[PDB]
């Protein structure tokens, strides 16, 4: 309805909210957050069980994922296992920080839009306070406060906190594929059986958070 | 715990109860419009 | 930090306040009552 | 419309709660929460006492507890002491874990209730004040403002909480009695006397909140 | 000056718990209370944090300065309180010095976890109460807009409703948050009192000069919390 | 008029003073406020003159109570041990008789806004009770606004930055017993006024005097 | 709205609470060291790396840089150098510390000065009441300080604290890249193996978005 909604008072939640965050964070780094947001929403996590699957038919034979794409690449280009150790190794932190600092974008974000709301509503109380001969006519004008406060609640609440959570999850499960990915191509360069792997490759697939499904 | 913009939330909105509840400590209420609120809320909560 | 309820504290408080507004939507200013208590908070705050 | 602001106000504190909840647990997660909550709250944890009888009554002689059936199963396999004391402590990290994340899941409901029960209050008084010539539309504004506040009051202090806590205190009862068997396996392993064993157990017994004599 | 502290702190709890004191109101708040805590505590345990709290608040500490006379004098020479008794009787029962220490620092550190608990239980009480109120003046609040016939019954109503909010306040921060710091000071101060006799119990064991062991239990007086005093 | 000044006063004050009675006896809360006097009318001896007068007994070999108290002991005693400890034990003391002030006066302030909202709900209480009689609302809206500006004011203006003053004066008296305590340890090692003179140097730009700088 | 008076208020009451928890020379230097990290930039990581391997392939701008060249000229062990540089990086790491310290006493003070002022403004227009009509403008200009703390403790305070906080981990990583750099020329190694190593550093804790 229109009475939900006010230029002014999204103009100052999220200008306030953007001025704030970037001080602390760069145009690109922003840009970087967002994307790394869109990516984990509108792309799939790989499930663990397929990749341990697919490993397991590549052993033998000697694609979907980049990273077992630039693993196999290398392993082409027939790198020393330190090499091939210390690339994924940094490729896989350098996943875990820059998901890290995603998150910090958008928990900076959730943070600092309330306070911008309450900014808001209180230069909107000011504005009704100062217009008001009696206490008659002052419904809408507090209308347009409580609309800056709840703007600035369900944006902290429902939009951005909800990211960081499902950016840190992300994190987690692509840390988790990255390190199977990692050991599958480590096996495969080693030569070992496919089957030798598998035996330790699921003792610790239910780490953290997947302890509560068994 | 919770951001301290909660509490200068709270503390702004007690103040501007004390305030308000000053205005209508002076004011009359209409009769009528008060049966037809206080109607609509007894049909609102059952 | 602060106490965790003072959340449904300053909800209430809005709550509250919110429906004074309501009451003050439909009501009518008394100038007498607004003298004696004008008179009333200048004695209350020793002035 | 009664029965409309009721379900509008369920609505906005269960519906925002489950949504927060879900972008943060993996959803299997959720269901492992709910289930040990419910273990948790519809069975009586096994007295320590009784623990210490039973495992005082093997070592003399040299079982419902499950934990206890795999230490002796262990115990009875000719392994070392290294072995049996690493698969016990696995085990015991196990389950702390698993209480871990049903405390943290129930904490975040708890913690996104108050939120929700807040964006409710804010909504429905904007649409009190909007409409404030509409006598017709106050009433169920101000209750699902009401209602919506209450909710979130009530499920995040008397619901979800409580809940958190009674997981925590299931948590150290369960790391206390699988401690208790573990000791109790150890010291059945080396062979000490019944009675050693008897009052060193017995020390456990005011370890923590036990302390009400 | 310290008369005039007294009196006014007393006016203070005087005056408060008059505006305590109505029945419905405080019941709601303490009903809500004690359902929410017994899911963390046993009526067992809630019992005996009760009885420590009143044993804490009607009995009053030994001050370190008799218990360092006594030590003394027994000391010198080779009574009411019931650990040092316990300790006296168990090395003239003749033990080793290492069965004692055990003994009464099982005894020192039961005494801390009891009133650990004890301080646990009444900060719960005190964390859960305002939002009880909150809950039971939300119910009332729902209640008088479900009865709304009067706008002359507006203003007490309401007044009555937000009366048990204030009740939930006065009850975290004048009750349940004093004696659980009450509960505090108290272990911190039988924890001395504990230290001291184990002190004192150790030199008579070990027949140590008693000069070096009243050094000693000066050095130990002069620290924490009494620091101030001095 | 003067009733509900003594009213605001009472409830915030008294509160506070209750409270925080059942947490500090009397003595100890008269001694944390002989701190805060004592710490609030005699500016604390800044290093530089502690630095010159250390390196003019080091080149030769009052108005300083810890000095005074070393040199005595250095007169006595021969051995560096008991000085060192002594002078320790005197270091830690200092520490925490200014940290129990501190914990003082942060409780106070702690305590302090709970009893402004106190008063303030029961002004609001009263208020809403009566809204009929204008001789009953003006006291009782007195009461909640001076018991919340009161509590505001105690809180954030006088014994907040009073703790706050009392950390600094710990610190700077915790740094210049550490400054006496390396002099008298050089003057009894025979060390050279050069090398303790620089390394000094480093001992000034710790912590907050780094601002300066 | 504008209001001297207001804005008088809270930035007396926010300078008195924190003069009394620093000092006045400590709270200068915090000025000094915002401007000093608003008005100026940070030099790039790049162009650090780059000039560390013109020096490298030769056998200097920034002070720190200078200081360690400055340091190798009077042939110095790696013991020495190393342990200056350590203590001037964790000097310039416990002044910036000192300086977020400063401002976000001053972020969490203000809001509270804000609240005292309008409750003082409330309570002297309740002692004051002459006109009905004037009941609401009035605390309109009392609200105008409470807003105003607001401000203050999200706009300037808290954002200077967090850029003096990131300029200080932009300065870290800056003499930390400067110190392996003086290291491996101590050491004579070869300017790629030093090269690679400093642009292992490009990766860090914040950068790693604009990749």
């Amino acid at each position: 309805i229109g009475m939900f909604v006010d230029v002014t008072s999204i103009l100052i939640v999220v200008g306030g909210s953007i001025f704030v965050v970037l001080m602390k964070f760069t145009m690109g780094q922003f840009f970087g957050a967002t994307k790394i947001a869109g990516k984990a929403f509108m792309f799939k996590a790989d499930e663990p069980e397929d990749l341990i699957a697919k490993i397991v038919e590549m052993a033998d034979a000697a694609i979907n994922n980049t990273f077992m794409q630039k693993g196999i690449d290398l392993l082409v280009d027939g790198h020393d296992a330190d090499v091939v150790r210390a690339a994924l190794k940094k490729d896989i932190a350098l996943t875990d920080e820059r998901h890290t600092q995603g998150t910090g974008v958008f928990r900076a974000f959730g943070d600092v839009a309330p306070a911008m709301g309450m900014i808001g509503t209180l230069v909107g109380l000011v504005a009704m306070l100062s217009n008001m001969d009696d206490p008659k006519a002052i419904g809408p004008a507090m209308a347009v406060a409580l609309l800056t406060t709840l703007y600035g609640a369900i944006l902290s609440n429902m939009v951005f906190f909800p990211i960081a959570d499902k950016l840190s999850l992300r994190r987690d499960q692509e840390t988790l594929n990255r390190r199977l990915i990692m050991d599958g191509v480590l096996a495969i360069q080693d030569g070992q059986n496919p089957r030798v792997i598998d035996s330790y490759l699921k003792n610790y697939l239910n780490e953290g958070k997947r302890a509560l499904e068994i | 715990g919770l951001p301290l913009w909660m509490g200068t939330f709270a503390d702004l909105m007690s103040l501007l109860m004390c305030f308000f509840v000053l205005l209508l400590s002076f004011s009359e209420m209409d009769v009528l419009k008060f049966k037809q609120i206080a109607g609509s809320m007894k049909f609102a909560f059952g």
